[PDB]
């Protein structure tokens, strides 16, 4: 039963959508926990795209700031049901997609609602998942979605990128955290603050830090082949943070951990899996042998 | 003989259905590859695309209500290697650098993303790159303005033709780019 009709749509005038979103949630909350799985999540997202709308008509409306202030209210409120619904990957989803609606609005007080649907999301994330697998596309999907946030001062920035990087560090595989850290590379680069006047960070100091970490877990790898396979990537990541003008990296640097995969690399039984590794450290080199303007 | 490439339809999530010019020109039996990207979440669309093609294609997104689609997959047509994944893994999610970095990673000809919503297809380091976009032009926390689009491809030899559809307003255009193995 498509009761899940509500392909009404088209309405204008922003009001007026708001309250047939509230009385959207008010029917489909008598439907129980089984109903709400499928049918409250369209409304979250409903609700962010309203709250733009009503960024849309800042000049007709004195009041819409109020007004998205009570459009995340009730996001909020519908994806706690949802939580309630026993429900763990979806409910963190939909917190990091109104934290970055919050953020891109910019509403007064938009900031702490940002803020605040994060740290929701990292609430799911420490205590409802377990999984190994799980575990690695949450924290991924934080990473790379609060890489995108520029609405956030130091002083909110900095406690999510240091708890970025710690639970990424704690991740069950030693690969999968090599390459979660990897990833939070990113933060300490290309993150964007307000106090910045709109500037990138560019952390390059606080940037090499995370790729030296990584490299300390690849050696505790154990494995031949995964223990490898990390070192093209980590080297990978490496060329990108250099071919973005960071003065932190080093040619020393390249020519040391590139020494290091050249060292042990073809100690390795002959396979498809060795064989498209090779050929991924071949494709490294040949795209860094175009136009060298860096040493070797 | 020719591909389909297409993803984040959202359905239920934020559209109820696809573009009904879209409907129409998507007609079965003409297209023998699909590739899909993006977060279709219900099943109900992967039927739908079932009708549109025999050969359907997917990999997993961050709002797949999946049942064990991958998260990456490589496919070859004859000639060329093409890489398929939805995107929000690749960071910064629409950076074209972090892009060419997961391509060497692949060593393919194409590598097909999305989760950007915006549609992209052009040629860096003698490789090539597409991004269909939101076949329903679905809304994005980073783009107010989003054109519903989708990329169909017809690989003749060692040459392929990429034709974007994008509907903008109530016409439908359409963008042509074409690509030579190098």
């Amino acid at each position: 039963l498509v009761g899940r009709f509500i392909h009404l749509l088209r309405s204008d005038d922003p009001d007026q959508q708001y309250l047939i979103l509230n009385t959207a949630r008010k029917h489909f909350g008598a439907g129980g926990n089984q109903r709400i799985r499928f049918t409250l999540p369209p409304l979250v997202f409903a609700a962010y795209q309203l709250a733009f709308r009503y960024k849309e008509n800042s000049q007709m409306d004195d009041k819409w700031e109020k007004k998205c202030q009570k459009i995340f209210s009730f996001a909020h409120q519908t994806i706690s049901a949802l939580i309630k619904a026993e429900l763990a990957e979806l409910p963190l989803r939909l917190f990091l997609q109104g934290a970055l609606a919050a953020g891109e609005i910019g509403f007064e007080n938009h900031e702490t609602v940002a803020y605040e649907f994060m740290s929701q999301a990292f609430s799911l994330y420490e205590d409802e998942i377990s999984d190994s697998k799980a575990q690695l596309a949450a924290i991924t999907l934080i990473i790379g979605t609060f890489e995108r946030m520029k609405c956030f001062s130091e002083e909110n920035h900095e406690p999510l990128r240091t708890q970025c990087a710690l639970a990424a560090s704690k991740l069950l595989k030693k690969p999968d955290q090599g390459r979660a850290v990897s990833t939070c590379a990113h933060l300490f680069w290309s993150g964007r603050n307000t106090d910045k006047n709109g500037e990138e960070l560019h952390g390059g100091k606080r940037v090499m830090e995370c790729l030296k970490k990584a490299l300390k877990i690849a050696n505790q790898c154990m494995d031949p082949s995964l223990q490898v396979q990390l070192f093209i990537e980590i080297l990978n990541r490496y060329i990108y943070f250099y071919e973005k003008e960071n003065d932190a990296v080093t040619i020393q640097v390249l020519n040391q951990l590139i020494q290091k995969i050249r060292e042990d690399l073809p100690n390795l039984e002959s396979s498809e899996e060795t064989e498209q590794i090779n050929k991924h450290f071949h494709n490294t080199l040949e795209h860094l042998r175009s136009r060298r303007e860096s040493p070797e | 003989m020719l591909v389909l490439v297409l993803g984040d339809l959202h359905i239920p999530h934020r559209c109820n259905s696809l573009p009904a010019k879209f409907k129409k020109l998507l007609v079965p039996g003409k297209i023998q590859h699909i590739l899909c990207t993006g977060n279709l979440c219900t099943k109900e669309s992967y039927d739908y695309l079932k009708t549109l093609a025999g050969d359907v294609h997917i990999v997993r997104g961050d709002f797949d209500e999946n049942l064990n689609y991958p998260e990456q997959k490589v496919v070859t047509v004859g000639q060329f290697k093409i890489g398929l994944i939805h995107g929000h893994q690749v960071i910064p999610w629409g950076d074209m650098a972090s892009l060419a970095l997961l391509q060497r990673q692949f060593d393919v000809d194409i590598l097909i993303s999305g989760h950007t919503h915006k549609f992209e297809a052009f040629e860096h380091e003698n490789k090539f790159y597409i991004n269909p976009g939101s076949a329903t032009g679905a809304y994005n926390a980073l783009e107010t303005n989003i054109i519903p689009s989708f990329v169909l491809m017809d690989i003749q030899a060692s040459t392929v033709v990429t034709y974007v559809y994008q509907l903008i307003g109530d016409d439908v255009k359409v963008e042509r780019i074409e690509y030579k193995k190098s």
